[PDB]
């Protein structure tokens, strides 16, 4: 740095002393200690710090009550089971698990994103909701961890609700192989929990983010993000997730995926193309 | 003119001086250092060049500083020899400047992580196959295009892509990167080859020994692609100041060897002057 | 009736409809010509069957168009806001009716 | 529409009209289907430079035809004549949209 | 007390690469494990044609 | 391959400087083919003489 003696600019050294852990701290660590530190300039000077491990409590709210469509296809995302501090883990890993309670109606599933350390319910099961026997099913949810086996469980109601429509004669599997508006929203594919696909529309300002497409949700899937539910299976969301080819003026994503597409952009994943073109 | 490779097959074909050049090896990697010295100050590995672009450059380059003896300037062990959107029209329109082009460009545009930008290496080794083996007409026509405006400037600054190879996190210390630079066999040979071409001279009209531009713009060139590798500081229409990634901050004592040493590259009128008379 | 090969064209990156905002100009190679003298059994007896509507009315091709047999690699440039693009495929190598 | 590949058919020998004399049966072969998802970025500059008329005014194709890649060897049989005949590359034995 | 050969996969099959496969049929035992073994080669031979449209899944729809 | 356009064009084995065009019969594959050729008497000949394989450009039908 650059210090002012007698209106002149003379440079000297400003050491920085930083404090660095050295592994994941499990949650089970409940100290406190005064550290001591010598600096030899060879002039010897003590330097302290008070340091304080804090545990952290697991527990969760006791019950998510909540709702599903009937409409709904495999895998589609329902709601969110985490802890009360969300983005305050970073080297904690927990895992989510179900237990249903009759055992006979399973139709839910549970993945972590170790982003958020948080799990996504996902339609595992069509049969078994469109059932009207297993129409208000109670599970278990748990929630577990790896390290120090301190673990919680919680409530989950869930309720199979409204009526049921047979989709098109000539549909595909997935919403992107539609091109135009119409045939997008009057036809359903995998990924929705509404049963059909969404629209979003988007800009003529050229190679942008904002390419018009059919999603099954225009939350989760134009997202620039490829999580653990879309990975699953490589039918539900092919413009955040593919590994493949695209023909038309646009920009791929950082690891993979569409970063920015020109025109209408559908997908073809059964071949991994896809195509961009207004 | 000898180069070491051929030095080293007459040497290997002889007994004396292939025991003497091994007994001096042993020695470096009294007096078994100056009997060898004495005898292989007449050997063909005595005062053997390299060449630029030439097969196993490196074996060449190895021998060549083997039996260098262990300081700012050295010995360059080689041969003694809109307008940058014309420049890229002239590339693309020929075939081989287009595929290493895009060779490059595909290698050095492509980012990893959200924290790793690029790969440096292979990025680096790009830029080195791209400026051995394309004739230099293309070369120093991309690499110096003379503009008049911002836009022009950017092209020509961004045309060796430096967000991937010039810029880093921090600017280090100047000196640590010439010592990291002679470190390494090839780095330490194109520096030397920098050295050796690019002084400035107060008895030449243009500040260059032998009046030569060409020696000169080859020897920048040739650093392109290393740790020690060149650019400009900004998107200047008319100045134009090259400079590496580095600073004098850091230096101690050093102070003045390092503002010294970045000289070479700021304020170089024999570079400048030939740089600008090539543009003109 | 010239044959089918090479044809070369030096054309912008905007005008390509590609949607790159740039303005710096590239070779393009395509195929272009007639085949006429290339047409064989398969070719007529496929003709006489469209003739004769035995077929199960479909997209079928009975005239052999000529086609790039393998494309260019990669051709690379920079737009109009300093920001790099690669496109693979772009000009045709070599031209074969098939 | 149906995407490209082989179809097979039976038909006799005076029906493809070659001039021969016999009712004998032959299983014909062919390739059938749309080309929908083989239009590359070639295919978009070549469209976009027909749509800008900047070519020679020659005859191009920018839709990429179904033709067969190779094709069977031989076809033997005997006519009304008692007169055997061979006839090369009859049918198809592989399909892809070029 | 016989084993019969099913077509398990349609995508290896359909491959250009697996089409002469060599398995090692084991003839095992339950009781006393006296066991043998044998050769199996077989051919992957002819062409293949796609299905109409409007196919069902059974033969017996028809 | 039609009628006027080979006699309206001269080729290259005819002393008359301008093609010939015999004409055939609807009689299936037989040897009378029609076609043209430089000579009525040389080329559909049915053999190859010294003269016509000098260059292959003569009589290709032969
Ligand atoms: C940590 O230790 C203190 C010691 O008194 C105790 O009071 C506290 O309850 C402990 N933390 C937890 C989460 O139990
Ligand atoms: C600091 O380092 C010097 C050099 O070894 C040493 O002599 C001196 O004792 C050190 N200071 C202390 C407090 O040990
Ligand atoms: C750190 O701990 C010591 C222990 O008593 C205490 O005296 C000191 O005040 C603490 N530091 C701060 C900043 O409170
Ligand atoms: C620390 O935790 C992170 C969290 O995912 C894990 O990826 C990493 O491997 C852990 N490292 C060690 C040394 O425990
Ligand atoms: C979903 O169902 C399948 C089949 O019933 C089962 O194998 C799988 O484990 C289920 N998913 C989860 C997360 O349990
Ligand atoms: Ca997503
Ligand atoms: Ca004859």
């Amino acid at each position: 740095t650059s210090v002012q003696a007698n209106g002149s600019f003379v440079r000297a050294t400003v050491h920085d002393y930083r404090l660095v852990l050295n592994r994941n701290l499990s949650i089970s660590e409940n100290r406190t200690m005064q550290l001591a530190v010598l600096v030899n300039d060879s002039g010897v000077l003590l330097l302290h710090f008070n340091v304080s491990v804090l545990p952290v409590s697991l527990h969760l709210p006791s019950t998510y009550s909540l709702s599903v469509s009937r409409r709904a296809r495999r895998f589609a995302q329902i709601g969110k089971v985490c802890v009360e501090n969300c983005q305050a883990f970073s080297g904690i890993n927990v895992q989510y698990k179900l237990h249903s309670s009759g055992a006979n109606c399973s139709t839910l599933g549970v993945v972590t994103s170790a982003e958020d350390t948080s799990g996504i319910l996902f339609v595992n099961d069509t049969k078994a909701l469109r059932r009207p026997k297993c129409a208000e099913l109670h599970y278990m949810v748990v929630a577990t961890d790896q390290q120090t086996s301190r673990q919680a469980q919680a409530q989950l109601l869930v309720t199979v609700e409204g009526s049921y429509v047979a989709e098109e004669a000539g549909c595909p599997l997935s919403c992107a192989v539609s091109k135009r508006r119409l045939e997008c929203e009057e036809c359903g594919g995998l990924g929705s929990p509404t049963g059909r696909c969404e629209w979003r529309q988007g800009d003529g300002k050229g190679i942008t983010r904002n390419f018009s497409t059919c999603s099954p949700s225009t939350k989760t899937c134009p997202d620039g993000h490829c999580d653990v539910v879309e990975t699953q299976d490589i039918n539900i969301c092919p413009q955040d997730c593919l590994r493949g080819s695209i023909v038309g003026g646009h920009e791929p994503g950082e690891p993979r995926g569409i970063k920015a597409g020109y025109g209408t952009c559908n997908c073809f994943p059964e071949e991994e193309k896809c195509f961009c073109e207004p | 003119p000898v180069d070491c490779v051929r030095a080293n097959e007459l040497c290997a074909a002889e007994s004396n001086c292939s025991s003497r050049y091994r007994t001096l090896r042993q020695c470096l990697a009294n007096k078994e250092c100056q009997a060898a010295l004495e005898v292989l100050q007449e050997s063909p590995l005595y005062d053997c060049r390299c060449k630029r672009g030439m097969k196993k450059e490196l074996q060449c380059l190895q021998i060549y500083w083997s039996i260098h003896l262990g300081e700012f300037y050295e010995a360059s062990p080689y041969e003694p020899v809109n307008h940058c959107l014309d420049a890229a029209k002239a590339c693309n329109l020929n075939d081989n400047c287009k595929k290493l082009r895009s060779s490059y460009i595909s290698i050095c545009n492509r980012e990893i992580s959200p924290t790793e930008r690029c790969n440096r290496r292979k990025c680096h080794k790009a830029l080195r196959q791209f400026f051995d083996r394309v004739p230099s007409e293309y070369t120093y026509r991309m690499l110096f295009c003379s503009c008049q405006d911002q836009a022009c400037a950017e092209r020509r600054r961004q045309t060796i892509l430096p967000s991937c190879s010039y810029e880093d996190k921090e600017k280090p210390n100047c000196l640590d990167l010439r010592g990291v630079c002679r470190t390494d066999h090839l780095c330490r040979s194109r520096l030397a080859d920098f050295h050796a071409n690019c002084r400035a001279s107060y008895q030449t009209v243009t500040s260059c020994p032998a009046d030569n531009y060409q020696a000169c713009l080859g020897s920048y060139a040739g650093m392109i692609g290393f740790d020690m590798t060149p650019n400009y500081v900004d998107s200047s229409p008319t100045g134009i100041v090259v400079s590496p990634w580095c600073s004098c901050r850091g230096s101690g004592n050093m102070e003045e060897e390092c503002e010294k040493f970045l000289r070479d590259f700021t304020e170089n009128p024999c570079l400048r002057n030939a740089i600008q008379a090539f543009g003109n | 009736a010239r044959p089918c090969g090479l044809r070369e064209l030096e054309v912008r990156v905007s005008e390509l409809g590609l949607g790159y905002a740039s303005d710096e100009t590239v070779l393009f190679r395509y195929c272009a010509g007639a085949c006429e003298a290339a047409a064989r059994v398969y070719d007529l007896g496929l003709r006489r069957l469209r003739q004769r509507r035995r077929l199960r009315r479909e997209r079928v091709r009975a005239q052999p168009c000529c086609r790039p047999t393998a494309y260019e690699d990669e051709v690379s440039f920079l737009d109009a806001h300093s920001r790099y693009h690669t496109v693979h495929e772009l000009s045709a190598r070599e031209c074969a009716c098939v």
